RNA sequence: UUGAACAGAGAGCAUUUCCGGCAGCAGAGAUUUCAGCUGUU
């Protein structure tokens, strides 16, 4: 079965895994 | 006998500690043992503190510096005794209490039968440490500046024994 | 005491009583064993870091067509600034060494430009102009000293470069060593001897005469401290500074050999000759492993990296190989996969200095480094699983600080190994003599042994027995009286005869009574 | 009582269990009297209501670097060498086995009497 | 090491973790490593009390997902292993060291007092005894700390002796704040009332006393003025018959406070209680005489007694002779006091029994109305 | 292509604020450690080194000593730092050593005081007041056993009499004295042993073994019904006060001198012996011994155990003090001085920390237990590296030259002399006992720990 | 020296008592949570 979302949330700041913020820094561009 | 508990008489209040560590007293003259009161290392593994209870005021102060100096018993002290020294049986087994003054221990001894008072060369040895080191051992819960407070209070005993006039 | 996975490097070898008391004690020996292997493997779950990787992802994908321009884009910044290039076109060629942190870099030119640096942070420590011949350098027990194998005689300089000794034992060294436990300096050359310096006291440790001309290649055993040497004959030698004659004599290469490296564990080592020939060897077993044959041209380096890896330099090639070091005959290094053949150990990296020649190899430790000497400088190739990721603060900190090296050279000179303790087996510390007796002898045991020791001379014990069922050509008494001196006449002798004309006597009767 | 001392393999002193008394709380009071007017007065109401050659040579300089004999507890050879066989050291152990086999069997409170022990 | 002792501790739990199957190698790893940084912060220098704060959120969102894992993969509640107390055991144990280190950081003894509370199954009433007992004795003076524990044990124990004891032993350390005494008395009458109301439920179900009276509250009253008024003195010590007005004065807020919840207290005999008080007030205090020394609170307390004489009952029932009685005794108070003084207390007494009746009852709708109408204009 | 590197963020390694240490990464791996075996030996070997620099076990004397030589030394069983010393001019002295110093001395008898011990009277018609005052008990050659008073300055809970309560009279000289350690009964020897009671003034029995002087006695700790006794008739004698009776008797080769019974274990005693040896005996079986203790010179004159029971001190006619292990028959280390004569009297500290010897020269002496120890506290990791040295020392003390660095003492040159001479002269009986075993076909091998004894009185 | 009543401590030992399954009811706390009750296993 799939990971709930509250469950990748809690892996994400359990793991310390920085890949959201990664894809931030690659998505931020002329946004304003 | 083991010193089991420590009573320090602290300007600003009260302070009770617990003995983790007796130091050995048929070479308490030597130089390891004289040398373990100035390291800060060595005499916490000795000492650690149970309790304070801080004054309420300057006028409770100098009244609790009367006390000490006459060697009464004051009220806080029964307070902070009772609630830090465990229960014991008069007859067997007291409950060993180190003081700095000799004369405070009959006092201790009839509020607190369970109570025996120690003030040998030991125990005059661990509130030596204790003084010196001060500050540190109380762990931040000291709430005033202890120096000035001293101060004051010896201008204030000084004040109050001669009776000062300022008429 | 739960059995793990990784138990089996935490393991170690040793070479039904009545007492109740040893019973116990030794069961306590046993279970204190048991739960300390346990608990020393239970604890790969601190290990912070994990080793590097090279992996092909498709059939067509092979790991030693990847260049260094790619793997420099492909890694992170740090790594690739790491991966330095020196063009010192002048003074070369350029033999390099490293610290044991890897902290330090320590180049030397053939003409005398030799230099101590702080690499990663770029701080020049000393920078020498000898306007001589030099072939080698090395670090000492920090980044703090080093010593110089220059024309004649080796030369020991400090942190900033001031000369405090020239050590005139050491004559025309062209390889030189450090061993970290022992402090001992040592060195080998043209005149065909080992040294070994103390430098923590100046002495002279030893001075041993390999009779073999003069030494092509020398490398440390890093696990005992034992020197294999490489001469000319063809033959490595296994030396210890207490025994003038070698431990061991390997018939490596038919030619002079070119270069030895051993790993870290101590139990393989790798020889090229000038035949051509790279053989890798079982150190503790003493059988060879592989023998690449006919390689294209002769290697004129080794190294071997703490993972594992296997590098060759043969003139201007480094190729790579990985779990080359293994038994099976499937880890033997190859270079052409037949037909894709996945039991083919074809190369793992392999890398072109065009127009130069590798003068030297050098692993930088505890990074995914291989540094290059060459005749222009220095080149540093990002390796993906050359270095141990997870070191130990203890032995060695690549973060180290000045008090700490401050520290750990008084704690190192106090903990320095005396030079007899280097043997082949490093357990041999704490063992019984193999002369002494097994088993234990107390009182009563030592008196009934004098006193069959005394009643043998009555029970005549001490000269062999008679066999008529044996011939007198292969008889031990014929044998014991020719061993004897025939002059002196003693009386063992006289009995020893006596039995024997006996024997003859007997075995002529019954030759007698069958015919 | 002294083959379980003899063959336990720590001990630590007091073995005797101490006395212990009831520890001093906020929960209770300890006196038994009231020693406060309010304890009073509410206490009245509440009352009220070849290839490989090995030299063989004896290495002479290795000698004091080994044992002479098989020493005295041990009746041979494999029993000493497997006593050998871990390093104490924390650098080939864990931190909690090496405070395991560092901690002596004798140990003692620093400055207190030590008594001969009670019969149970 | 500490820390390498620390993380060898931590080893078992991991070794459970991997042997069901809800955590990776990897994973573990990871979880390790934050776990050196954070043991490294707590066993070596310069550490704060925040790095305790940040390793208990840490391990709480490690346990939240330890439980998402084993209801997701294992589809059990909770493994019957290691596991599921491990890290509330750790959790306690860095609040223990937390506040042996740092013991003077009241906001991280609540949060460890919390937690405790708050894994109520698995902890023990001998645990929350020990950290108030520590935390007690290192802060005496904390009033709050007191009352905190009186109420765990008086909530969740309903242990009044304990409660008692530790009131009294609170007042002994405490006793010149008025909070503590506040308190007490608020225990000392719900008690009383738990205990009249279980005799009701028990007249109930089948088929005086100075307790059920309130004179415990009453004893612990006037101990309570006696005292604060002694240690008021003792804190702000002609000018000293000023200082006497000012104690007195400062004495009859708490008074008037006491008053108030004793009307919030309407089970109790509030009759009884207000004839208490002020009977205490008519009685002389500081030397001074209570009504020449504050005659505006002398006037205040009549008022208040007139007032509450009716005020008890309800506006809609109200007793007509009940109220001709209240407006006779000030009627009596206005000719005892002085004209100002009569003036005064007789537009407080209009506005009162305006607010009371005229507000709620319309002269129209009640014939006694229009008389309290005629009354108020007299008046 | 998966390209992945070491890559090592510098947050992990350096810490960023400069209040913080340094982490420290460890890696179990043996390769990354190597020389395990001569690494640890290395490390033993400056331990034994060291310990060898630290060897410095002279504490101090007591006071100013006694006018004569000291010759009854009893310990305060509950109180650390308090002794009592007797010497030959009937001087008695009760010391702190805390301070180092008397709190009292009397001239207590004019003989010879023969025996000291340390009491805690219990009398029927009232208490005495422990807490503040010390009792002890004496016996002289004058015909007398006093017992005193003396005030003690532990407690400070009050703001008496010191000197003679009661004097026993007896018709003979008295040679030793113990107490019971929770009756208030004792014993004091001389011509006939006598069990008295300090509510009585005269002997409540006689417990003599026929008609010879008794010159020691000594209670058992833990079975505090039993006694002990030695007499000038090479003879050891146990008591029990339940049968009231002389329980059984031993007679060796040479006379005992004193004897100490085990803290930790009730049935087991030491003997000190004129053989030059002691002797550690089983009560249940004293057909033989358990160890012998050989390593003095001259005669054992006295014995001490350790309170923890593992070790014994022996004072020697040689000037000399040996601390032996129970489980060996040799000693661990020895004592002496230039200025040490003739040790009649050794006792442990209650602390098993330090060693009370009283001399021929009127000195009393404090020595520790441990030669290389001191009393200061230690860290954790100053305590955790003695703990490794130690454990470390014990597991290569069977190595050539850390042996012969961890014997080596220096000794006095008459002591040295004298075991040369006793080593040909055992050598000289071992070849006459080869010679007689040459020569008669069966003769009997009689144990090292069965040839001290002559006999015993019931046969087992 | 023993017995009895009282007040305790958390500080030891034992448990072949019950609870850390489920369903349902109901209450309280900050939509969820909490213990509790009634059944069942």
């Amino acid at each position: 079965p799939p990971p709930d979302e509250e469950e990748q949330l809690l892996a994400k700041f359990v793991f310390g895994d920085t890949t959201d913020l990664q894809e931030n820094l690659a998505k931020f561009n002329a946004d304003f | 006998a083991p010193i089991e508990y420590l009573l320090f008489e602290e300007p600003t209040g009260y302070a009770v500690f617990k003995v983790k560590l007796q130091q050995d007293d048929i070479g308490s003259r030597l130089k390891e043992v004289q040398e373990q009161i100035n390291d800060f290392g060595a005499f916490t593994k000795l000492i650690e503190l149970v309790s304070f209870a801080p004054f309420k005021g300057a006028a409770e102060a100098l009244e609790n510096a009367n006390d000490i100096s006459e060697g009464l018993v004051s009220e806080s002290l029964k307070a902070i005794l009772d609630l830090n020294l465990p229960k014991a049986s008069s007859k067997k087994k007291n409950i060993t209490l180190a003081i700095s003054d000799k004369n405070l221990g009959p006092s201790i001894k009839e509020e607190f039968p369970y109570v025996d008072c120690i003030s040998n060369e030991l125990a005059q040895d661990l509130i030596r440490g204790v003084r010196l080191h001060g500050e540190k051992l109380f762990k931040g819960l000291q709430s005033g500046d202890l120096e000035r407070a001293q101060l004051g209070l010896g201008h204030a005993y000084s004040r109050a024994k001669v009776k000062f006039s300022v008429q | 005491i739960k059995e793990r996975e990784n138990q089996n490097k935490f393991e170690r070898s040793t070479y039904q009583t009545k007492d109740k008391k040893l019973r116990a004690g030794l069961k306590k020996i046993d279970e204190q064993y048991k739960k300390a292997v346990s608990s020393a493997a239970a604890t790969d779950y601190l290990l912070p870091e994990s080793n590097g990787y090279l992996e092909p992802e498709n059939e067509l994908e092979k790991t030693f067509k990847v260049q260094q321009s790619e793997i420099k884009s492909s890694v992170d910044v740090s790594t690739a600034n790491k991966a330095l290039d020196l063009s010192l076109k002048e003074f070369g060629p350029y033999h390099i060494k490293y610290a044991k942190n890897g902290t330090h870099l320590l180049i030397t030119g053939r003409k005398g430009h030799v230099a101590s640096m702080d690499w990663r942070k770029g701080q020049l420590r000393a920078e020498l102009f000898l306007n001589e011949t030099c072939h080698s350098a090395t670090y000492l027990q920090n980044e703090q000293y080093f010593a110089v194998a220059q024309k004649k005689y080796t030369f020991i300089y400090d942190h900033e470069g001031t000369e405090l000794h020239r050590l005139k034992q050491h004559i025309e060294a062209r390889h030189l060593d450090f061993l970290p436990y022992h402090y001992l300096l040592v060195t080998a050359g043209e005149t065909g001897w080992l040294k070994y310096h103390d430098v923590s006291t100046g002495q002279l440790v030893s001075e041993l005469r390999t009779k073999a001309g003069p030494t092509m290649a020398m490398a440390q055993n890093p696990w005992n401290a034992v020197m294999h040497l490489g001469h000319s004959n063809g033959t490595v030698s296994l030396w210890s500074p207490s025994m003038p004659e070698p431990l061991v004599k390997l018939l490596s290469a038919r030619g002079p050999v070119n270069s030895i490296a051993i790993d870290r564990s101590g139990y393989y080592m790798a020889t090229t000759g000038a035949d051509r020939s790279m053989k890798i060897w079982d150190i503790r077993n003493f059988k060879q492993l592989h023998s690449v044959e006919s390689l294209p041209t002769p290697g004129t380096n080794v190294s071997i990296s703490d993972t594992g890896l296997l590098a060759l330099s043969r003139g201007p090639h480094v190729t790579l190989w990985k779990d080359a070091l293994k038994l099976s005959g499937d880890s033997k290094p190859c270079f052409g996969s037949m037909g894709g053949n996945p039991h083919r150990n074809t190369p793992y990296m392999s890398h072109l200095f065009a127009g130069n020649k590798v003068e030297n190899l050098g692993f930088v430790p505890f990074e995914d480094l291989l540094g290059v000497g060459h005749q222009t400088g220095i080149t540093n190739l990002i390796v993906p699983g050359a270095g141990e990721a997870n070191y130990d603060a203890l032995e060695l900190n690549p973060f180290e600080t000045k008090k700490q090296r401050q520290e750990q050279e008084v704690r190192t000179l106090l903990n320095k190994l005396p030079a007899d303790t280097i043997t082949l087996d490093p357990n041999s510390i704490g063992s019984v003599d193999k002369r002494s007796s097994t088993i234990r002898l107390n009182a009563k045991d030592l008196a009934q042994t004098t006193m069959d020791a005394n009643n043998k001379a009555k029970t005549n014990s001490d000269i062999p027995d008679v066999k008529p069922d044996v011939k007198g050509k292969n008889s031990g008494l014929r044998s014991f009286l020719r061993k004897k001196t025939q002059n002196v006449i003693d009386e063992r002798k006289l009995r020893v005869q006596k039995q024997l004309d006996k024997e003859k006597n007997i075995r002529k009767r019954n030759h007698q009574i069958k015919q | 009582i002294v083959q379980q001392n003899r063959r336990a393999d720590h001990l630590i002193f007091p073995l005797n269990k101490p006395t212990e008394h009831n520890h001093a709380s906020a929960f209770t009071r300890t006196q038994d009297v009231p020693q406060t007017e309010l304890q009073e007065k509410v206490d009245q109401v509440l009352q009220e209501s070849q290839n490989v050659i090995i030299n063989e040579k004896v290495n002479k300089k290795n000698l004091k670097y080994q044992s002479s004999a098989v020493p005295f507890p041990f009746e041979n050879r494999e029993q000493y060498e497997r006593s050998l066989r871990m390093p104490i050291g924390q650098e080939w152990t864990s931190r909690a086995s090496h405070q395991e086999l560092i901690k002596p069997r004798i140990m003692t409170k620093p400055g207190q009497v030590i008594d001969p022990l009670k019969a149970p | 090491s500490k820390t390498r002792y620390y993380l060898e501790q931590c080893i078992p739990e991991m070794d459970d973790l991997v042997e069901k199957g809800l955590f990776t190698k990897n994973e573990v790893s990871l979880i390790m490593k934050k776990r050196t940084d954070f043991e490294h912060r707590l066993n070596s220098r310069g550490s704060s009390i925040n790095d305790y704060i940040k390793y208990i959120n840490y391990e709480s969102n490690v346990n939240k997902l330890r439980a998402k894992r084993c209801k997701r993969i294992l589809q059990v509640k909770k493994t019957n292993s290691l596991s599921d107390w491990s890290i509330q055991q750790r959790i306690g144990f860095i609040y223990q060291r937390g506040t042996n280190k740092f013991p003077q950081d009241l906001k991280f003894w609540a949060m460890y007092l919390n937690y405790m509370k708050a894994r109520g199954n698995q902890t023990s009433y001998k645990k929350i005894h020990n950290i108030y007992n520590q935390l007690l004795k290192l802060h005496p003076t904390n009033v709050d700390i007191w009352i905190s524990c009186a109420k765990y044990e008086y909530e969740v124990h309903a242990n009044f002796k304990s409660c008692r004891n530790i009131f009294q032993n609170g007042l002994r350390f405490n006793p010149d704040v008025p909070k503590l005494w506040y308190e007490y008395v608020k225990f000392e009458l719900n008690f009383i009332t738990k205990l009249i109301n279980r005799r009701k439920v028990m007249g109930l179900i089948n088929e005086t006393n100075p307790a059920l009276r309130g004179d415990i509250a009453l004893t612990i009253f006037d101990v309570c003025m006696k005292t604060l008024g002694k240690h008021y003195i003792n804190k702000h010590k002609k000018m000293n018959i000023e200082l006497n007005k000012e104690t007195l004065n400062y004495l009859f807020s708490e008074s008037l406070r006491y008053i108030k919840l004793f009307d919030e207290f309407l089970d109790l005999e509030r009759d009884y209680l207000i004839n208490h008080v002020l009977q205490f007030w008519k009685n002389d205090m500081y030397d001074l005489s209570l009504r020449k020394d504050l005659p505006e609170l002398y006037l205040k307390t009549v008022m208040i007694d007139i007032t509450l004489n009716i005020r008890y009952m309800p506006v809609e029932k109200l007793d007509i002779d009940q109220l001709q009685l209240s407006v006779k005794k000030y009627f009596a108070y206005i000719s005892k006091l002085d004209s100002a003084s009569v003036k005064s207390l007789k537009n407080e007494y209009r506005s009162y029994l305006q607010d009371n009746y005229l507000k709620k009852m319309n002269a129209e709708d009640d014939p006694r109305y229009k008389i309290l109408d005629l009354i108020i204009s007299k008046l | 292509m998966k390209i992945k590197t070491i890559k090592r963020s510098a947050d992990d390694y350096v810490p960023v604020k400069s209040t913080q240490e340094s982490q420290m990464p460890r890696n179990l791996n043996p390769e990354l450690h190597p020389f395990e075996r001569a690494r640890e030996y290395t490390k033993a070997l400056n331990a034994t080194k060291l310990e060898r620099m630290f060897a410095k076990p002279f504490v101090g004397q007591l006071g100013y000593g006694h006018r004569d030589g000291v010759y009854a030394i009893a310990k305060n069983y509950g109180s650390l730092n308090k002794l009592a010393t007797g010497s030959a001019d009937g001087v008695i002295k009760y010391w702190n050593m805390s301070t180092r110093e008397e709190f009292v001395s009397f001239k207590a008898h004019y003989g010879l005081v023969t025996g000291l011990c340390v009491t805690q009277p219990r009398f029927h018609d009232k208490k005495p007041d422990l807490k503040s005052q010390n009792f002890m008990l004496s016996c002289s050659d004058d015909k007398t056993v006093k017992l005193w008073s003396i005030n003690v300055d532990d407690y400070s809970n009050k703001n008496n009499e010191e000197g003679l309560i009661r004097t026993f009279d007896g018709e003979s000289a008295f040679q030793g004295i113990d107490s019971h350690r929770e009756n208030s009964t004792f014993a004091t020897g001389g011509a006939k042993i006598h069990l008295w009671d300090v509510n009585r003034l005269k002997p409540v029995s006689d417990l003599s073994w026929g008609a010879d002087n008794i010159t020691s006695l000594k209670f058992n700790q833990n079975e505090t019904d039993i006694l002990a006794s030695t007499g000038s008739d090479n003879s050891i004698v146990l008591y029990d006060l339940r049968t009231n009776s002389p329980t059984q008797k031993i007679v060796q080769t040479m006379r005992t001198n004193a004897i100490c019974w085990n803290p930790m274990e009730a049935f087991n005693f030491v003997t000190a012996n004129e053989d030059h040896n002691a002797y550690y005996y089983d009560m249940r079986n004293l057909s033989r011994s358990l160890n012998v203790f050989k390593d003095h010179v001259s005669a054992v004159m006295d014995v001490d155990f350790s309170p923890t029971g593992d070790e014994i001190v022996t004072g020697s006619y040689d000037k000399s003090i040996r601390i032996y292990k129970t489980n060996h028959g040799h000693s661990r280390e020895i004592y002496h001085t230039k200025r040490m004569q003739h040790v009649f009297q050794v006792k442990y500290s209650m602390d098993s920390k330090y060693i009370i010897s009283g001399s021929d020269d009127g000195n009393v002496r404090l020595w520790r237990s441990k030669a290389w120890e001191r009393s200061n506290v230690k860290t954790t990791r100053e305590k955790n590296k003695l703990e490794y040295d130690e454990k470390l020392k014990e597991r290569f003390r069977h190595m050539p030259e850390i042996k012969r660095i961890s014997r080596h003492r220096h000794v006095p040159q008459v002591i040295k002399k004298a075991q040369e001479i006793k080593n040909i002269e055992l050598s000289s009986i071992k070849r006459r006992e080869a010679n007689e075993r040459r020569t008669r076909k069966d003769m009997p091998y009689i144990s090292e720990r069965k040839k001290q004894i002559v006999g015993t009185v019931h046969k087992y």
